[PDB]
């Protein structure tokens, strides 16, 4: 893994010199890989495994990347591999995947703004914009694209300095539509599948209590989405005890005495509903935060420049 | 700290030449690939031109191809740019930045130096 430094990847027409390791989450690592032949640096993704389902997770994600490519808030796929287990030095599937090389992680840089203070309403309008731009191109393909993972830890600052989307490990296109027509197996079975695939403090009230006939489809994502702007906003996650009661029943507050983030407060609210079909729509969410930033005069898709320079 | 310092910019005629200088210090700059970018008002950041660390490969964008030439001095700590056959669209503020850029030409380090002005005009003098 820290030893893949220094080695020269082909990648298609492309002779990648990997530089330096960016990122290890686990069986994965992030290099930065540079073209010995035109000088243009990327990402490279870089898996290690023999499992079966792994490989096939590792089919399903790179699959989404490749159609979701192309929007300017998607990290942008360049090419991948799949090295055969005898193929490989390790003795292991070698899974490589090339994107464009991102400035770095969003929780990096907010990280370094909070000793400077609050986040500026501009700043926190274009993160959430161009965040929700990203599930947006999602949420219209077809078939729906669920990422049933968002998080501003799965969020990165590009070189321009704008959001992009990275991992998509927990997305999927499957809906389910609890019944009076489902038993206990059922339930569980789905249940079990579901908290592997998300983080537990922005897990959802459908996924929390199967028993509600509250349906698990896109809508998980706009839960996520109302978690991220209460927290960009504020100090902390508005359930960050992780408690299932209280994500079960809503219960959660937008500071009593807060003059700063108001504008936000309606949508916060919006979209943090317990019954998921009483939630807004990822088109909903985009055309109140048109209406923000055309009231303010920003443009939302611009570069959050109030970050990148530090 | 990281220092860079450019120099070698000018008032030159269109089909002219210059040769820009940049001065390293505070990194290892034997190891480092070394780039040379530009401002241009209207524009913003471009890259130019790029040099492996051993001076094993050189790179350069399109629209220099066969009129600029990159080179290093790793015992100097030095990075060169010989321009020749200058057009109105090489006219910027020139900076030597390190690694290379990303996606159109795009530097993965915004300069934080003065940089080196070069104009392609025929102007007697700077207005
Ligand atoms: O392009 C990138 N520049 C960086 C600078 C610092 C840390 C990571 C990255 C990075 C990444 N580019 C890509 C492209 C595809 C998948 C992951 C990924 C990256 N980092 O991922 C690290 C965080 C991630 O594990 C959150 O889910």
């Amino acid at each position: 893994q820290s030893d893949f430094v220094g080695q020269t990847v082909e990648l298609g027409e492309l002779r990648l010199r990997v530089r330096r390791v960016l990122a290890e989450g686990g069986f994965a690592f992030v290099y930065e890989a540079q073209d010995v032949g035109s000088g243009r640096e990327y990402a490279l993704k870089r898996l290690l495994s023999n499992e079966e389902e792994k490989n096939r997770a590792i089919i399903q994600e790179v699959c989404f990347m490749k159609k979701l490519s192309g929007h300017p808030n998607i990290v942008q796929f360049c090419s991948a591999a799949s090295i055969g287990k005898e193929e490989s030095d390790t003795g292991q599937a070698e899974f490589l995947l090339l994107t464009e090389l991102c400035k770095g992680q969003l929780v990096e840089f907010l990280k370094k703004m909070e000793s400077r203070g609050p986040l500026s309403c501009d700043t926190v309008l274009k993160i959430f914009y161009q965040t929700c731009r990203a599930v947006q191109h999602m949420h219209r393909q077809k078939p729906p694209i669920i990422h049933r993972d968002l998080k501003v830890e799965n969020l990165l600052l590009s070189n321009q300095g704008t959001i992009k989307l990275c991992d998509f490990g927990s997305a999927t296109t499957i809906s389910h539509y609890p019944d009076y027509s489902w038993s206990a197996q059922r339930r569980a079975l789905v249940e079990e599948e579901i908290t592997r695939n998300t983080t537990p403090m922005y897990r959802t009230p459908e996924i929390i209590d199967l028993y509600s006939n509250f349906p698990i489809g896109e809508k998980q994502d706009i839960w996520a989405l109302g978690c991220i702007l209460y927290l960009l906003c504020f100090r902390q996650h508005p359930f960050e005890d992780g408690a299932k009661l209280r994500i079960v029943n809503g219960k959660y507050s937008i500071p009593p005495h807060d003059t700063q983030y108001t504008v936000f407060h309606s949508l916060i609210r919006a979209m943090l509903q317990v019954n998921p079909e009483e939630r807004l729509s990822i088109a909903e969410v985009v055309h109140q935060l048109q209406e923000i930033a055309a009231a303010r005069n920003v443009n939302p898709k611009s570069p959050i420049t109030e970050l990148l320079e530090q | 700290q990281v220092q860079l310092q450019e120099s070698g910019g000018g008032l030159v005629q269109p089909g002219g030449s210059l040769r820009l200088s940049c001065s390293a210090s505070g990194f290892k700059f034997n190891d480092s690939y070394m780039s040379w970018v530009r401002r241009v008002p209207g524009k913003g950041l471009e890259w130019v031109a790029g040099i492996w660390e051993d001076s094993s490969a050189a790179h350069y964008r399109d629209s220099v191809k066969g009129r600029f030439t990159i080179s290093r001095d790793n015992a100097k700590n030095m990075l060169y740019l010989q321009m020749s056959s200058l057009k109105s669209d090489d006219t910027g503020l020139y900076y030597c930045v390190r690694r290379g850029y990303s996606g159109d030409y795009r530097p993965i380090n915004n300069p934080s130096s003065q940089g080196t002005q070069v104009t392609v005009s025929s102007a007697a003098a700077y207005p």
